[PDB]
This record gives C-alpha cells, structure tokens and sequence, in this order.
C-alpha cells in the first residue's frame, strides 16, 4: 500500500 | 516514442523506476499540479508491471492517484494537527 513518506520524484523537466 | 516493456528490460531496476516516473509524471501533474512530485514518488513504490498497466489504463491510473491523494491528505491532516 501507499506510504505518504515516500521519496519525492524529480522529473527531467516540468514542461513534461 | 512510447515506453515499452522491452525498453524497460534494457535497464537496471532503479533506472526502470525513473523511466516509469518520467512517463507518469506529466499525467499526474495534469491531475494535481501541486502534489505531483510527491504523488509520483508514492506510486513508484508499486511493482513495475503494475506501473506499466497504469500507464496503459487511464482509469487505473486515476483510481490510484485518487488513493494516493487521499492518503497524502489524511497524513497531512495528522501532521498539521
């Protein structure tokens, strides 16, 4: 199940 | 150039997560621009085959994102209090 303490994801760009 | 299961097979497990996140992120950000990085991070805990399914099934992705936002927001309520 989903853990709200998970590492944030960093995309290559936000214009994605 | 869509992401395919064979593309993912060419990569180390950690890179596969990043590759999956790259495709998921714009979709998640469209749904929830503020929470997008955190929501994506949460979903990336899921098995890669299931993440591929989510990329193929907008209904499946939307249900999972709804779940993640509700969990994140419930957690935030506990921390805010």
């Amino acid at each position: 199940t989903l853990n709200p303490n998970a590492k944030e994801f960093n995309p290559r760009s936000f214009s994605q | 150039s869509p992401l395919t299961a064979s593309m993912l097979a060419s990569a180390p497990p950690q890179e596969q997560k990043q590759m999956l996140g790259e495709r998921l992120f714009p979709l998640i950000q469209a749904m929830h621009p503020t929470l997008a990085g955190k929501i994506t991070g949460m979903l990336l805990e899921i098995d890669n085959s299931e993440l591929l399914h989510m990329l193929e099934s907008p209904e499946s992705l939307r249900s999972k994102v709804d779940e993640a936002v509700a969990v994140l927001q419930a957690h935030q309520a506990k921390e805010a209090a």
